[PDB]
Parts: structure tokens; C-alpha cells; sequence
């Protein structure tokens, strides 16, 4: 009976706590995202360099 | 009506369960690649630490080279509360993993710019000595 | 005692509709972590290999000297 | 560091040069620093939050690396300059997300063309609102998702095509995609969770259809009554299709409001719920 | 512009120059410019939706990449390739893929090496229909995952061996993986609850043996009244141990039909279920 | 080993050079070595837990790395300063960030910049309880982060100064963050839930209004009847709204003792409960 | 082809050039090059899953990798060889991570240092079963997760010292370390309903006191019986303390009994409330 009435907020409870869960994760996505962005293309300037280490070796080895 | 409430709204105490067993299941998937990724992303930083490295010294090679139905609706509720339990359990594996990869991609988002540079920088001086 | 047995229910059911969203989020959730997972998959790839084309580099660069 | 100032200086050095500038050597640097002026120009813009200037900068030292062959670090410079001109009051986000996709694409690169493949669909909608255009967008980008193994965003955009095309009168051809995308959900049984959803919109399109197309599509549906998903699908509709299917207006009217407790409608189920209901009045005097 | 064109000219300098065109230093170069042509083509092949050409491009461009000693960034090719393929409608996935782990294999890459090993053994079963080879995958990947601390993947393969290995006919092979997934589960308080389906699995499976494999399986298992994650395990299981030991195909038959209102039934759980129930009919026309 | 030594040659090497020891070229290479020396310093210094000397160490490594032209990696050196003074004693800690900021902005590093803007204006709140200072940036971060797109990071930061906006009687200019936060978070079907708590927020916050705003904004909020997560937003507003209007300080304060049970008052609501309790007082007894 | 050819040729050139064969330059060239033999051999022999090999091999081109001078890739390898020795047959598992800590360490990098830590601290215990060992190690990681600030995984590693450091009688260093830890979780709104579970771990952690080191610490807890989240955590002490105030080991394993419904107890919770069940016999008959 009462317990009815009491474990109702047993979960309102945790509703709030996957609000949370729901929000950090979206909250990586982004920070990851952003990061998806300036790694690869991090790495896209890498290419340059390696095309441009690998010239320079053959030229002054 | 009564009954109808009484027991169906037990059938949903009943379902309240794989409701928040489904969750669980939905939770795992999440934290078993959280802890997969985590691992991931352990070898992923090496990558911007590696290359911080040798870009420092491929910087100064390039500079040195260019110069009782109520009683059962009471137990279901128990049932739930166990469970409720669990989601505390995730919520809080599923939260120290976020948090501490979240400080994890600050540090990989600032190397690897701090790499680039020095790649670009190299990418002006080499180009030139190009052939 | 009527009374008690609608008051119940009136709270089971405000009850019972609080549970039915919050698992509408897992739903959304299992969909949104895993269309990240592979939002990570190629990050791994793209980066240990990036350590691999840095690595040709600044191998080449020291037996460009020496 | 003057900003305009930087922007003088830098159409200074954005030339071939000649005379005795050019010397011996040309100056495939000299574009490059322009290039470098121009976006330290809209640094400053973008810090007295002038961003329309910003965006305008971007797109000159974006032009600039064109003129010096860098395709890749130009076109995300142009991103540079949509991301300015998006958060800015003025337009051209349109322009430089456009003139960033030719160049990932062409260039090689799907994923990300796709990515903002999307963003443009999407400003061409709650902006522009160019729905003929944005679907064409939201479509060709979820064939690039569906090319790239990630099947989550190819859906991801498909949801946009077909959900665009309902409230466009293109009924039809939205079942049909709910159609697709439901059967490319099955393979996973990760996504056999969301595949309900996709059955209650196709149900709900109609091309005013004389048969039993939903009530085939509901069919169609394996569902077990113990369950509780599916009962957040089917059950609503076959109650649908039997206010329907019967000619009454009133059981339709009431079961849309009693579904609208135990699963909330949003928008979209509301405006389309709202033309069957209408259907059946216009069956009416009919 | 024309990768018919670019696929012509690449040809022309993929070839170990001969004669004075030799001299002393080799095509080293060449043969990357080779590639570089290749990749442009499948790369415009890819924005046309020729698949097969982008794929089979792909393939000429990783084959020369090999010839010219760089077996990682090959490698890379041999997966874009395979991507291709995949999404496509040619074959040739299933090549560029074993041809790409022989690579990421012998090269000291393990980790990606499985990454593609599951998507194979994934491709051998959702589209080749091959069971046995699959599993075969599943299992080595499931070795290399286990191997790289990666608990949580070399798990979710060896689910998938032991999943189909008791829809083969390997059950008493699927409970022995069952086991061992179950023993190194519990080292993860993040598994604990999930650890249950798995002896409700593994008692399931059954190699025709006489004995109480399943009764002792059952019993291995820790559970209480006041565990409501359990019920949904062992508790079910001892009455369909009860039912099977009693030669009662209507009290087996009742009790699954009751579980499936309390925690619905997947396709799965259904097959072997009736596997059950057929060596109990089985046993009483009998 | 031993960091008293270290930063004793690491003094004795940051020089220009002269006589025989600069010959022709001398200053990046040597400046560059003391750098490492200080790092290598603060690192033992931090294990022996000074962190005070750390801190400084990494201070001069920082400060040093200047000399030598490499905002870049300096700039980090002094998160690392940073982030020494933080969990150490003295303070700094705040002037490590200005000077890590002053770079990564002009450098045109915005992404990172308010990734530290927001560290710093938590620093300046929870410790230098400098709020008038804290909010201006957590403000001008939100303008970065959404210059990003990074809604979600934006609205964190937005989140933040509305909050302790209220805190500071900035009631008003509270309540109209939470309708711009609450109006960019809409479109998003993945902040729906969440839109809530904000017309909780800005309906609660008062700059002592006398008539609707509140029973305004409560009515633009849209709910229905059987909504679930809705009862823990306007619900209790409405009820408090009636408990203002009527000036009963006896009906607000007991229906927020009802509200405590199903959804528990945090810190920021009990303060502004009690002052709106307080209102309620200073108009009776008016 | 096969790695028992490359141990060879890679051991007959691992040797430290001299007289003649040394030239100008003897180089670190032919030590790397060993190293990139060995490492090639490691990896096929991780292929057969010959683990031992594996490792052992990794061993030797990291041993090598150090010769060669550069601590770092050196490092990493020595984590190579950790993670075969760990899923292998042999151990060396305790000796490589050590091996390579004191690298990442010594090097500056603790960051990833303590990552290594946690991982050792790990195996030392569900392995080597040596909890004295493994709990400073688990101690010294989160002082380093602690200085960088990583509260998370500080406190993650905090609990497992606590938690294990009650096993070895150590009941009053546990309670510290759970007040501890216990204080610097409520400055954080998103571990508020974790922070019970420390609460009831501390409150259960006796160092043979007789007074209300608990019924204080029960009363520090802010709670509201209709919370429920709280119900799993004091309410069951309190009944706790009145049982041993009382030396009623009967109440008190009764209250075990029933609490082992609600919330069941885990292998920690069993052997410490054995621990007090005893500490009220023993007290009974003295």
C-alpha cells in the first residue's frame, strides 16, 4: 500500500539521474566530435610532413 | 475499473521490471565500450605523446639540416527498489568513465594542437627544400 | 474501504506513468552511445597510425644529418 | 594588429609578384602568408564578436588558399568561416558550408563531407526553409553514412528525409523509406528496440489509400501482447484503423488522446494525426 | 579529371622502369604516383556510386602500395576497399579483408587485426551464410581481444561463438564457453547481473546427457527470494528441469508460455526451447 | 634526484651565450634545455608534495620557454603551473591560467580557451569567491563554446551563470538566460526532458514582480496532464504561484514540503524557496 | 618468415659495434634494428598464441630500445610485454609494468604512470593475493590522479584502498579514507546518491570502538526516510548499533538476514559484519 504511494519517487529519482546520464554522454559526443575534427586533420598536416621528410631524405642522405 | 487497476497496474509493476532490466542491457553495451574505449583512448594518447616526441626531434633535425495481490504489488516495488539499485551502479561506472576520459580528451585535444603547430611550422621550412 | 483502494491507485498509476519514460531514454541512449562508439573507432585507427607516418618522419629526418 | 590594417597588408602580398619582388623565386609563400593575415584578421573580429567581418575574413584567406594548392586546411577554413557566419547575424553560412563540401568531396573525404552535409540540410530548413532541397541533402548524406559502414547516422539523416517528406505530402514515399530503414534496423538486434517506431509513422502515412495498406503494415509488425514496446506502436494504430476503416470520428479522436498519456505526441504525430482525423471528416460531407 | 583517364596513366608508370628510363635508382617514386592516381580514381568512383570500381581501384592502389614497400598504409587501402565492396554489389570483401589482417597480422598490429577479424567473421554469416567459419573467426578474434586486457571484447565474441555454436548443434561446446565467459565475469562487479543469463543459457544447451548437467548448473548458481534480477535466470530453468524429468511436454510447453509475459522471448531462446520440447515429446511417444 | 641542483644549472644555462660559448649561434637550444631542467625539477617536486616549488618551477620553465618563441607548449607549461597551485597552498593559480589564456586566445585557440575559461571562473568561485568576475567568464566561454557549436558545453557554462545569477539578485537577467538556453535546446528531441528544470528555474527566480512573468511562463511551458517528468516543473509552480498571489505564507511552505518527497530540493532551490518565503512575510506584515 | 630466424639475426647484430666495424660511427641504428626484429617475432608468436615467446621477445627488443636511447617507445613496449605475460602462462606480468612505470615516472609522466598503477595494484591482489602491496600502490595512483586533478579516478582508486584496507583489519584507516573521500563527493552534485554507500561502509568500519564513532557518523548523514536511496545505507546501521550496544548477536544477525532482501549484501559487506557478529560473541562470554 504505502509502498506504492513511497516507491514512486524511488524512481523520479533516477529519472533524474539518466537525464544526467543521458546529458554527460551527449556532452562527450561533442568534446569527441570537435576532437574528431582536429585529430584527423592533425594528423592530415602529418601527411604533409611525411611527404615532405621523405623528399628531404632524398636529396641530403 | 477497481480491478482492472489494480492489476493491471500490477502487470505494470511486473513490467516495471524488464523496464528497468532493459536498462541495464542498454547500460551494458554503454559500459563495456566506455571501459573498451577507455583503454582505447590509453593507446589513442600515446599516439599524441609519441608524436610529440619525435616531432621535437624531427624540429631539430630539420633545424640542424637547414643550416495477496497487495502483497505481491508490495514485493514488485522491492523488486524495483533492487534494481534501482543497479542503475546506481552504472550511473556511476557510466559517470567516473565520462568524467575521466572528458579530462582525458582535454589533454588530447591540447597536445595534438601543440603538435600541429610544429608540424605546420616544419611543413613551411621543408616544403621549400622540397626536391 | 473504496476510499484507500482509489486512492491507491491514483498514486500506482502516477506511479506506473514516471517508469514508462525513463526507460524511453535508455532506448534513445543505447542509440546515441553506439552511434559514438563508432565515432571512436576510426579515432583509434586515425591515431596510431598517425604515430606511424610521424614515426617515418623523424626517422628520415635523423638519417638525413648523420 | 590592426584588423582592416591586416587585411590591407595581406592583399599586399596576394599577388604574383614581379619586378625586381620576384627576383629569382616566385612567392607560393607569399599567398600563404596572406592567407595567415587574413585569419589573423578575423581572430580579432571573431573577438569583438563582430563575427559577420570574422566569416568575411575566413572566406578571403579560405579564396586565397585556393590560389596556393591546399585543398584540404582551405576547405576547413571554409568551415571556419560557416561556423562564424552560422553563430553571425548575416547569411553566407550556406555558401562556405557548399564550398567546404565540394572540396571534401572531390578531395576524398565522405565522412566529414557528410557530416556537414547534414548541418547544411539542416540550416536549409529551420532557416531558409527549403524542405525540396534540404531532403535532397538529408538523402544524398545518408547515402554517404551508408557507404561509410556507420549505420546509426545514415538512418540518422533517413528519419529527416522520410519525416520531412510526410509533412510535405509525400506520404508514400515516407512509408517506403520507414520501410527501408526498418529492414536495415533488423540486422542488428541492438536497433530492434527502435524498429517500432518506424512501423507506427509508416502506419500512420497515408496516400489515401482505398485498401488495407496499414492495416496490412500492422500485420506486417511481430509483436506479443506481454510485451511493452510494441505495445507503444501497433496497439494504438489497429485501434486507429478501426476508427478508420469504420468510418467513425470519435473513437479516433479519443484513442489519439488516450495514447497521448502512457507515450507523450510530439509534433510531428500531432499534425499528421490531425490529417487523418480530418480525413475522416472530409470522407464526410464527402 | 576522368578516372578512366587517371587509371590509363597510372598504368603507364606502376611498372619496374626497364632500359634507360631505369638507369641506377628504381621507380620507388613511381610506383607512389601510381597509387596516388589509383586512389584519386576510386576516390571518384566513390562520389559516383560505381562501388565496384572504387573498390577494385582501391585494390590496384594498396597491390602497387605493396610493391612499393610500405605494408601499413596498404593496408589501410586493402580496408577502404573493402568498405567499398561491402556496400556494393560485387564481391571481393571478403579478399581485401583477409588481405588486410595478413598485414595488420604479420605487421604488430593485433588490436585493429581483430577489429576487422569480428567484422569478417560478421560478413561470413550475414551474407555467406557460413557458420563454421565464422565461428572459427569469432573464436581467434575473441583470443587477440582477451589478449590486449580487453576482457569486455574477447567477451563479446566468445557470446557470439557460443550463441551460434548452440544453434548449430554444439551445445554442450556452447555451455563450456558459457562457463568460461561466466568465471571471468564475475572478476567485474559491472557484470555481476548480467552474469545470470548466461547460466540461464548454458542450462538451456543440452548435449543429450542423462544426467543433472543442468540440475548442477542450476544449483552452481547463487540466488535468493529477494533477488528479482535472478528471477528472471534459474528460477524458470528448475521448472523446465522438472518438466523435461517428467516427461510433460504440456506443463514445458505452459510454463514457457507463461515466462514469455514476464521477460519476452527471443528468437533464440524459441529455437532451443522447442529443441527442448521435441526431445520430450520425443521422449513420450516414446 | 635532486631539484635543488637542477634548478641551480638550469639558472646557470638560461643565457645568451657570449665569448666562446655563443661563437655563432646560441639561445633556442640552450633556453630550451633549462626548460626541461625546471619541468624535471617541479615533476620531483610535485612527488615530494611542495607543490609550492613545483608550481614556481613549472613557472620558470614556462616563463623561459618564452624567451625561445613557442607560445604553443608554454602556454601549456603554465597548466601545468596551473594546475600545481591549484591542489598545492599558495595561491597563482589563477594568474597560471590568465597567462595560459592570454595565449591559447590570441593564438586563435578558443576551443581550448574556454576549456580553461571555465576552469578559471570555477576557480575564482569556489575558492576567490570572486562571482562579479567568475560570471564574466563563464559567460564569454559560453560565447566560445557556442561559437563551436558545442551547444551542450555552451549551455553548461550558460547553466552556470544564470545559476549563481540569481545568487547575486540578478533575478531577471537569470530568468532570461534560461529562456535562451531554453529556446536553443528545443529542437534537440534529446533535451526535451531536460527543458523542464529551466521554466522551473526561470519561473522561481523573481525580480520581485507583483503579477504574471511567472504565471506567463508556465503557460508558454507546454505540458499535459498524464506528462511524468512535466509534475517535476510547473506543477508545484502553479501551486506556489497561488500561494504568492494570495499572499498565504502557509500554503507555499507546506506545498514545498509535499514536493519534498518526490522530488527532493537541492542547495540553489531551498535558497530562493525561502526568499520568495520571505516575500510573502514582508508583504503581509506590510 | 618465422620469428625463430628473426630471435637470430636480430641477436647477431645486437651487439655494441667496435674497433673497425664501429667506423666513425658505430650508431643506434643496428640496436633499433634488432629491436624492430624482435618486435616482429613477439607479435607472430603472440599470433600462435605462444604468449611466453611473445613476451620474452618483447622483453628483448625493449631491453634493447633502452640501449638504443629512447625511454619512452622503450616504456611502451615494456607495456607490450605486460599485456602478453599477463594472459599468458608464465608471470614476468608484475615485473615488465614495473618496469615500465619506473619509466614513465622517472620520465615525468605520471599521468600515465598511475594508469599503469591502478593495473598493477590490480593484478597484485586478484592474483598474487597481495593486499599489502597492492593497496599502496592503489594509494600512491590516486595521489597521482589526485594531482592531476582527475578527481573521478582518485576517488576510484581511493574506494578500492578503503575498501581492501578493511579486509586487513585496518577498519579505522578505512573509515578516514571513507570520510575522506566522503567529503569531496558532496562538493560535486552528481555523486550525491553514491555518497550513501560510503556513509554505510564507514559507518560498518569498527577499530574496536565502543562509543558512537557510528551513531555520529549516521547522524552527519542528512537523510529523509521516504528517500529510499538513504534506506539503503543508515537505516539498517542504526538498527546495527542498538545490536551492538547491546551484545545481541542475535538482532544484529537477524538484521543481516533481513537487510540481505531489500539490497543484497556483496563478499565485502559478508566478511565485515562477520567480523562485528564476532566482536559481540566474544564480548558475550568474556
Amino acid at each position: 500500500n504505502r509502498r506504492l504511494q513511497q516507491t514512486q519517487a524511488q524512481v523520479d529519482e533516477v529519472v533524474d539521474i539518466m537525464r544526467v546520464n543521458v546529458d554527460k554522454v551527449l556532452e562527450r559526443d561533442q568534446k569527441l566530435s570537435e576532437l574528431d575534427d582536429r585529430a584527423d586533420a592533425l594528423q592530415a598536416g602529418a601527411s604533409q610532413f611525411e611527404t615532405s621528410a621523405a623528399k628531404l631524405k632524398r636529396k641530403y642522405w | 475499473r477497481a480491478d482492472q487497476l489494480a492489476d493491471e497496474s500490477l502487470e505494470s509493476t511486473r513490467r516495471m521490471l524488464q523496464l528497468v532490466e532493459e536498462s541495464k542491457d542498454a547500460g551494458i553495451r554503454t559500459l563495456v565500450m566506455l571501459d573498451e574505449q577507455g583503454e582505447q583512448l590509453d593507446r589513442v594518447e600515446e599516439g599524441m605523446n609519441h608524436i610529440n616526441q619525435d616531432m621535437k626531434e624531427a624540429e631539430k633535425n630539420l633545424k640542424d639540416l637547414g643550416k495477496a495481490r497487495e502483497n505481491e504489488m508490495d514485493e514488485n516495488l522491492e523488486q524495483v527498489s533492487g534494481i534501482i539499485g543497479n542503475l546506481r551502479h552504472m550511473a556511476l561506472d557510466m559517470g567516473n568513465e565520462i568524467d575521466t576520459q572528458n579530462r582525458q580528451i582535454d589533454r588530447i585535444m591540447e597536445k595534438a594542437d601543440s603538435n600541429k603547430t610544429r608540424i605546420d611550422e616544419a611543413n613551411q621550412r621543408a616544403t621549400k627544400m622540397l626536391g | 474501504a473504496l476510499s484507500e483502494i482509489e486512492t491507491r491507485h491514483s498514486e500506482i498509476i502516477k506511479l506506473e506513468n514516471s517508469i514508462r519514460e525513463l526507460h524511453d531514454m535508455f532506448m534513445d541512449m543505447a542509440m546515441l552511445v553506439e552511434s559514438q562508439g563508432e565515432m571512436i573507432d576510426r579515432i583509434e585507427y586515425n591515431v596510431e597510425h598517425a604515430v606511424d607516418y610521424v614515426e617515418r618522419a623523424v626517422s628520415d629526418t635523423k638519417k638525413a644529418v648523420k | 594588429a590592426e584588423a582592416m590594417a591586416l587585411l590591407a597588408e595581406a592583399e599586399r602580398k596576394v599577388k604574383n609578384s614581379q619586378s625586381f619582388f620576384s627576383g629569382l623565386f616566385g612567392g607560393s609563400s607569399k599567398i600563404e602568408e596572406a592567407c595567415e593575415i587574413y585569419a589573423r584578421a578575423a581572430n580579432m573580429f571573431k573577438m569583438a564578436k563582430n563575427w559577420s567581418a570574422a566569416g568575411n575574413a575566413f572566406c578571403q584567406a579560405a579564396q586565397l588558399h585556393l590560389q596556393l594548392q591546399s585543398k584540404h586546411d582551405a576547405a576547413t577554413c571554409f568551415v571556419d568561416a560557416g561556423n562564424a557566419f552560422k553563430k553571425a547575424d548575416p547569411q553566407e553560412a550556406i555558401n562556405c558550408l557548399m564550398r567546404a563540401i565540394e572540396i571534401y568531396t572531390d578531395m576524398g573525404r565522405f565522412t566529414i563531407a557528410a557530416k556537414h552535409h547534414i548541418s547544411i540540410a539542416e540550416i536549409y530548413e529551420t532557416e531558409l526553409v527549403d524542405v525540396e532541397k534540404a531532403i535532397a541533402h538529408y538523402e544524398q548524406s545518408a547515402d554517404y553514412y551508408k557507404g561509410e559502414e556507420s549505420n546509426s547516422s545514415a538512418n540518422k539523416c533517413l528519419l529527416k528525409v522520410a519525416g520531412y517528406a510526410a509533412q510535405l505530402e509525400q506520404y508514400q514515399k515516407a512509408i517506403d523509406i520507414y520501410e527501408q530503414v526498418g529492414t536495415s534496423a533488423m540486422d542488428s538486434p541492438l536497433l530492434k528496440y527502435s524498429a517500432k517506431d518506424y512501423f507506427f509513422k509508416a502506419a500512420l502515412c497515408h496516400f489515401c489509400i482505398d485498401m488495407l495498406n496499414a492495416k496490412l503494415a500492422v500485420q506486417k509488425y511481430e509483436e506479443l501482447f506481454p510485451a511493452f514496446s510494441d505495445s507503444r506502436e501497433c496497439k494504438l494504430m489497429k485501434k486507429l484503423l478501426e476508427a478508420h476503416e469504420e468510418q467513425n470520428v470519435d473513437s479516433y479522436t479519443e484513442s489519439v488522446k488516450e495514447y497521448d498519456s502512457i507515450s507523450r505526441l510530439d509534433q510531428w504525430l500531432t499534425t499528421m494525426l490531425l490529417r487523418i482525423k480530418k480525413t475522416i471528416q472530409g470522407d464526410e460531407e464527402d
